[PDB]
């Protein structure tokens, strides 16, 4: 129980952070990824002066500061507002001390070994966690879905990646980073929605095309007789309310905001897309591999929820691949958190004590030891 | 050969440093000199359309 | 040692020789300038002393 | 000769109307883009009654009309009314008929497809012109200060624009709008000259505080150590007479009116300002392209004219630019009319007859045709 | 004369083509060995509508059309496209017409013997030359060191080789080829260098990468004790200014790029090494031929040009033979052109003569004549 309780997970994104104990089913805390500072100096009713503001009251009270994002494409960047988000996470969503928890981190995909380093510089060193252990983010989604050989196309609020993975081992030279998901996909739907003859003038119009995004949006199989059928004008259409009455519409661009992910053309990029480059990541792995990675495609991340994502991804590649093969989407339904929940089972497990990093590992090994 | 190719090459590269400098002291002096002189060209029309108003 | 260091003359040398060209050229185009706005500050100072005589 | 002479260039703005014959240097026709419609019954002495105004006898006659502005922030917002600015071009301001006149329009940066067919709709079926063509804005100006590839910021009295350009073909994905433009400005300059302890109280003050904006206004480079200019009290400062006598003193709010177009927080604006909106388009286009339109910031727009405007925008990018680059902010005397001049020049020339849409190509391809 | 001035010697290449006239030193034609075929109808102003484009305005106009390689590691893989790049070598880049020249041409090492009759078929068929020739490119890098038996480790832009020939005969069981070169060189340098932290963001930043790859990388002998060098962090360090000011600096990844010639493991290739595969294919030899084959090791090819990459093989073949063995790296200035050289030098040769393959020969014997 000492740790069986005691574990910690953090997920850390490019928008939200996830957050819990190791052996929940998800987790305790979701907020942005914000650390607020006060363009001018004042007060709210009965608090004092405030320094920084972070998650949702930064997002919340965001007129008077100016906004910052520590996490850029899922690297750290700002590693002063890093340390503000993980006092947070321990202090104020959680409400723990971290000094008797062990914290089970995760990273991205090639994220830089000095990295991995410094946040465990931080771990132990600032927050004097007894112990820590890095994992990296699309290993946990494969493994939350119970195996081990796959190739996961993760996606969330900053980057899109591909990442191969054998008996464990992510494999490097494979791993494809996209930097367009569902931020990019906000702000394109956005456009197709005042240019469908609208205006999201306020901040109170601006922030709910993400909730239309989100309740409304759909990836159709054959967008090319979808588009056809939009014009035959069918009961295809769906409105809105907005946070008052303007029953806003939205028939058609519901699934032209998706199809961005498969035509980055839609936005003025020049890469790939989600499908084509599941199939590039997979032709640059060994021959003898390829059949495991084609039958083991995991989804994970907020921007693959889009419904029907997983049938376009089927017939995607299967249109892609040589005939012999057997092609095979795994689109689980808690997929939003599967990168979470794949640590909480990692963590909580029997087997994994032995890899926790301790502080005696590393007053004694320097951030070299966990590096690996 | 080497140690006076690299000796030349100090010299064309002082040399090379020495204008560029000039150039950019010009070149900056003259968006200065066309700027006052249409702030001059622009200030006229204005006082000469208001003399052939105030001429009419 | 000796081929990069002919390598970098000789570029700093092109360098050097097209940013000279440039200098001359702006260099020319000034004495333009300044001369142009010159005989722009004139005509204005005769046009609104013509002005405030005509508005008197 | 038969439209060598003959084809009219009209430009369709916010504020104004400009119009004339391709061919001359400057605009015929310049007047308000307004309609008003009387708000009581009853006539001028010796005319009968009229139903609508338009141009400058509705701003005349302001106070027994509904002024309507059918252009908002440059997207034709009322085609009714539009029609009727139109029909008062040919007819009463150019007074050709215009079924024997070529006509090249304009439009706006991201106007919606359904608009440029719907004014050919217009265009060929109720004023049954022989041919007529569509002209983007900001690529009339661009081509008018001779260039093909560069990028304009465009402003002027309800929209600010930044249209990069490469060899003709305006970058959709890499232009940007800014609502706050030359009407903006004008109240704005208002209240600083009403807060200097002033009452623009009869519409004979109102309409002078914009021929103020106009003649005595300046952008200054270090409008930081300008205001502080302004405290030594110098002679910065600049008294204008009004209709009558009154004259009234203006020294430093002079330029506190354009720095509004750098600072749009001086009139409660969030959005970024003309100089990080030139650079933000530069660093959304291809990167080969970027040395291209960092030396050809080509300007236009009635609100670009502020002198001091190139100076300032000059250093604002310099020091955003990386050191590598030339920055090159043309900024020609005849701006005001930049998109007109370049339609007069192009509809003019020797090679643009076949790119005219004709009658027979409508009556044949529907509005499709002209829309590209 | 007829032919002296007359032979033209085309060096086709995965990356560049070479070409010019026998007699000449060097290439009069260096340029990519792309198609272009544009993604869209329109015009640049002043040309018509072209249906395709090659060579350099193929790169310069990349972002518009669709860019194939029609030598997929030295060898032709589209005839079409291919038929394409030499029409423009013979009529835009040399401006000559080829009825009337002889053409030497060069394939690559164990070329399909269809592919010999097909280029023949091509070049007497379609662009009528009087006679040519087809040379094997180890062969002619050789023959422009001067001698007739060595071994060349001949590497471009798609394709590595090791050609062991003897009295001129190339042995075709004991070539090696090893599909890594300066194409996936310069994408390796790409990640080193974003991995350094940095972006190569737009068209402008991917390009000069490869400049950075020729400018400063390095082969240095001990690279183990070179890693070593770099963390003490003498002044071995490089900056190299960008498009712009935007000072990159380079110190280490310099060589750790040419290291992936010696390890292909650094980009997950399981095949061995340009050391240990000069070596084999010397052990694939016969016996009594060996010691001249360790003797001639001539270099080489574009990717070969690294400085110091002769001392790296030098003493990496040295180590790897029976010390009973005299070791000879040959690696000529001119190299990224020896191939041209080569092909020069035989074409203007006065016994060459009676080598050429002519009409009459072709017209009665099929491409069967050329093929040997």
């Amino acid at each position: 129980d000492e740790d069986e309780t005691t574990a910690l997970v953090c997920d850390n994104g490019s928008g939200l952070v996830k957050a819990g104990f190791a052996g929940d089913d998800a987790p305790r805390a979701v907020f942005p990824s914000i650390v607020g500072r006060p363009r001018h100096q004042g007060v709210m009713v009965g608090m004092g002066q405030k320094d920084s503001y972070v998650g949702d009251e930064a997002q919340s009270k965001r007129g008077i500061l100016t906004l910052k994002y520590p996490i850029e494409h899922g690297i750290i960047t700002n590693w002063d507002d890093m340390e503000k988000i993980w006092h947070h996470t321990f202090y104020n969503e959680l409400r723990v001390a971290p000094e008797e928890h062990p914290t089970l981190l995760t990273e991205a995909p090639l994220n830089p070994k000095a990295n991995r380093e410094k946040m465990t510089q931080i771990m132990f060193e600032t927050f004097n966690v007894p112990a820590m252990y890095v994992a990296i983010q699309a290993v946990l989604s494969l493994y939350a879905s119970g195996r081990t050989t796959g190739i996961v196309l993760d996606s969330g609020d900053g980057v899109t990646h591909n990442v191969p993975i054998y008996e464990g081992y992510a494999l490097p030279h494979a791993i494809m980073r996209l930097d367009l998901a569902g931020r990019d996909l906000t702000d394109y739907l956005m456009k197709i929605l005042t240019e469908r003859g609208y205006s999201f003038v306020t901040t109170a119009e601006r922030e709910i095309v993400r909730d239309i995004k989100e309740k409304l949006c759909y990836v159709a199989l054959d967008f090319e007789n979808e588009m056809a059928t939009a014009a035959s004008s069918s009961s295809l259409e769906k409105s809105y309310e907005l946070p008052d009455g303007q029953v806003i519409t939205i028939g058609n661009e519901r699934f032209r905001c998706p199809e961005t992910l498969f035509q980055p053309s839609f936005i003025g990029m020049e890469s790939a897309g989600i499908h084509e480059t599941t199939y590039n990541s997979i032709m640059k792995c060994d021959i003898d591999i390829r059949k495991d990675l084609y039958a083991n495609n995991v989804m994970s991340g907020g921007t693959t929820m889009y419904p029907g994502i997983a049938d376009r991804m089927q017939k995607e590649i299967t249109a892609l691949a040589p005939s012999t093969m057997k092609i095979k989407i795994i689109a689980p339904p808690e997929r939003k958190y599967s990168v979470w929940i794949g640590g909480s089972i990692l963590a909580s497990l029997s087997t994994f004590q032995q890899m926790w990093i301790t502080k005696q590992e590393y007053d004694e090994a320097g951030p070299s030891i966990v590096h690996r | 050969a080497a140690d006076e190719s690299e000796r030349g090459m100090k010299v064309i590269e002082s040399r090379a440093q020495k204008d560029e400098e000039k150039m950019e002291i010009q070149e900056i002096q003259l968006k200065e000199a066309k700027h006052i002189a249409e702030d001059a060209d622009r200030k006229y029309e204005e006082v000469a359309r208001k003399l052939v108003i105030i001429e009419s």
